[PDB]
């Protein structure tokens, strides 16, 4: 007569509705667009189903 | 603001706006003749009421 | 015939932060434009940001 599984489901749902990802920001004194190429590459090769599945 | 593509355009627009009112001190020569054109536009401004008063 | 990448030591120009998960750079740009639009009053920058949202 399970009573803990609904809590686990609720917590997993709560953490699923709030995705978190990396975000590269230029360092202090660096060019304002220093992180555009790296961010584009990261979004290119981390948009696949495998990355989301692994994080989940 | 950080740099994407559109926000880069918005930041450049804010750059030009701040330089053109003399609030910023131009460093790069692009800003230098930006301020030059702003001063030229300022010197070539006149209002109709002043002209009518001078005519009278 | 093997190409070897040449990466200078000026590589760590950006640091890591945590942000919302986006599938592409265009989605991130759209989100940033919408976020800016939600705080800018209905002046000239509001028109600029609306045109920039229709841009992307």
């Amino acid at each position: 007569f399970d009573v803990v599984r609904p809590v686990v489901r609720k917590l997993v749902s709560e953490m699923r509705q709030n995705p978190i990802d990396v975000l590269y920001r230029p360092k202090d004194g660096a060019r304002p667009d220093a992180a555009d190429v790296l961010m584009g590459m990261y979004r290119t090769d981390m948009r696949h189903n495998t990355a989301k599945i692994a994080v989940n | 603001l950080l740099d994407g593509k559109g926000v880069e355009m918005m930041r450049d627009y804010a750059n030009k706006q701040l330089i053109q009112m003399g609030v910023k001190k131009p460093e790069t020569p692009e800003e230098q003749q930006w301020l030059v054109e702003a001063q030229q536009a300022k010197q070539g401004q006149q209002d109709p009421a002043m002209v009518q008063a001078q005519g009278v | 015939e093997k190409q070897v990448l040449n990466d200078i030591r000026g590589r760590y120009e950006c640091y890591t932060d945590v942000g919302p998960s986006f599938q592409s750079m265009k989605q991130q740009n759209r989100a940033e434009i919408l976020e800016l639009l939600g705080k800018t009053p209905q002046g000239t920058p509001e028109y600029q940001l609306l045109l920039l949202q229709y841009f992307t």
